[PDB]
């Protein structure tokens, strides 16, 4: 069976970092397309970033770019997004997936920006 | 919300016939075929990866290689449409389709493959 693991969640100020990992098993990840989505409570899910096999192709949602990178380490079986500058409006559950609907995804990692 | 939706989502076909599987997606005015990714797969079989404008084959498994084809002209109509030529016993199956057009979502249909003559 698939298995992804996310994590690298957090509680952060706005204009904070955080950097989320996913491990993955069960299926050759350095042969798939990757990809962040994302869902808030009482939202849909949405698309984050998408990366190829050989990283030479990503591409991010309009609201993250020049913030949010993704990156995979093929050998680590792992795939990365550092974001910079968070907004109130990151806060939700992020997934890695290996297809873009989100059949396939991890249990996810919160991360929440707010001032409290 | 961006909802994949399926107004027919049982196929009951005949061995050797030709279908076409469709999953609706919302798109507004002009579609932008670069921010669309469109997955077809059914159990543990790759069939399309339409990425980002572009299909990558690398992964599509045997079975499905030269018979299944996402039809481009209907995606602009908000419809993923996966054609299968030549349908197979073997076909038959929960086929799903996962779609990042913004939203993300999928849905399963049932394919069944009566008896050839």
């Amino acid at each position: 069976e698939v298995q992804l693991q996310e994590s690298g969640g957090g509680l952060v100020q706005p204009g904070g970092s955080l950097r989320l990992s996913c491990a993955a098993s069960g299926f050759t990840f350095s042969s798939y397309w990757m990809y962040w989505l994302r869902q808030a409570p009482g939202k849909g899910l949405e698309w984050v970033s998408s990366i190829n096999s050989d990283s030479s192709s990503t591409y991010y949602r309009d609201s993250v770019k020049g913030r949010f990178t993704i990156s995979r380490d093929n050998a680590k079986n792992t795939l990365y997004l550092q974001m910079n500058s968070l907004k109130s409006e990151d806060t939700a559950v992020y997934y890695c997936a290996k297809d873009p609907g989100g059949y396939a995804k991890g249990q996810g990692t919160q991360v929440t920006v707010s001032s409290d | 919300m961006f909802t994949v939706t399926v107004p027919k989502d049982l196929y009951v076909v005949e061995y050797g016939s030709n279908m076409t599987i469709e999953c609706k997606f919302p798109v507004e005015k002009q579609l932008d075929l670069a921010a669309l990714i469109v997955y077809w797969e059914m159990e543990d079989k790759n069939i399309i990866q339409f990425v980002h404008g572009e299909e990558d084959l690398k992964v599509q498994h045997s079975s499905y290689r030269q018979r299944a084809r996402l039809l481009k002209d209907q995606l602009s109509l908000g419809n993923a449409a996966l054609q299968i030529t030549d349908v197979k016993l073997q076909d038959a199956g929960v086929y799903r389709c996962m779609i990042s057009y913004g939203g993300a979502d999928y849905k399963r249909i049932t394919v069944k493959v009566n008896a050839p003559y």
